[PDB]
């Protein structure tokens, strides 16, 4: 709850606003428009 | 720089406002940076900004933002 929190809150969006670039993101509710890329060492498991 | 500047004299001037303020202004943007000029019929104020402070200052205004200065400046 409080990293998503921050994660908005360091970017300066609204919470909700935020959570939805979120949904379209991370459960495939991109638009035409939106174009999401995504990173992973599997050596460090860092994802981003 | 200094083909920002040259620009700069060469640019017109335009209206800006906001909320009963309004200025007038001059912008010369390239890859390389800007150059501005602002005045309030009063004062006049200028910057000129390089790729290094375009980079650092896009940045320190939005963290997480990963593009070249380029992106930032062509905006």
């Amino acid at each position: 709850e409080s990293e998503i929190s921050q994660e908005a809150d360091d970017m300066a969006m609204e919470k909700g606003k935020y959570v939805g670039e979120l949904r379209k993101a991370l459960l495939s509710g991109a638009g035409p428009a939106d174009v999401y890329t995504f990173n992973f060492s599997k050596e460090s498991c860092y994802f981003f | 720089m200094e083909e920002l500047e040259q620009g700069l004299l060469m640019q017109p001037w335009a209206w800006l406002q906001l909320a009963e303020n309004s200025l007038l202004a001059k912008v010369f943007i390239t890859k390389q940076g800007y150059a501005l000029l602002v005045s309030d019929l009063q004062q006049v104020w200028h910057e000129q900004v390089d790729t290094s402070v375009v980079s650092q200052r896009a940045k320190e205004l939005n963290k997480r933002l990963t593009a070249p200065p380029a992106a930032f400046l062509c905006h």
